[PDB]
């Protein structure tokens, strides 16, 4: 003697997070940056230092 | 002729960079050997390719033998 109302289905997909990668370990190394700029800085001049 | 594409030329390898004068020199040999046995008019074309020295002065030093002491290596010196 009750009155079933009819069922509402989930039709919504779960969200992504900012970690791009799997882990908070592999996403570290992978955001470090890469290029030939940041090795140019440090070998600057060998004389300089002589 | 893909080797120059990914390599960086050694006029700009000792003057942006640093690294030092018995390393330059030993990435490059080889490819400056097989220039100058193909032609005559190639064999001009390289040892005029050049550019600033840090770590040595052409000044007291006769470029003419100081250059070809690095420009040449032990497949020509000896014989048997």
């Amino acid at each position: 003697k009750e009155k079933i109302p009819p069922p509402a289905f989930d039709e919504t997909f779960k969200k992504f997070t900012f970690i791009k990668m799997g882990n908070k370990l592999i996403n570290n190394v992978w955001k470090i940056p890469t290029g030939l700029d940041k090795i140019e800085q440090e070998v600057k001049k060998p004389e300089g230092v002589y | 002729k893909a080797f120059e594409e990914n390599v960086l030329p050694f006029v700009e390898l000792n003057n942006r960079f640093h690294l030092s004068t018995p390393w330059t020199f030993h990435i490059w040999r080889d490819y400056l050997d097989n220039q100058l046995n193909s032609n005559e008019n190639f064999s001009i074309d390289e040892l005029i390719e050049g550019a600033e020295f840090s770590d040595v002065d052409l000044t007291k030093i006769s470029k003419d033998l100081f250059t070809t002491f690095w420009r040449l290596s032990l497949y020509d010196i000896h014989f048997d």
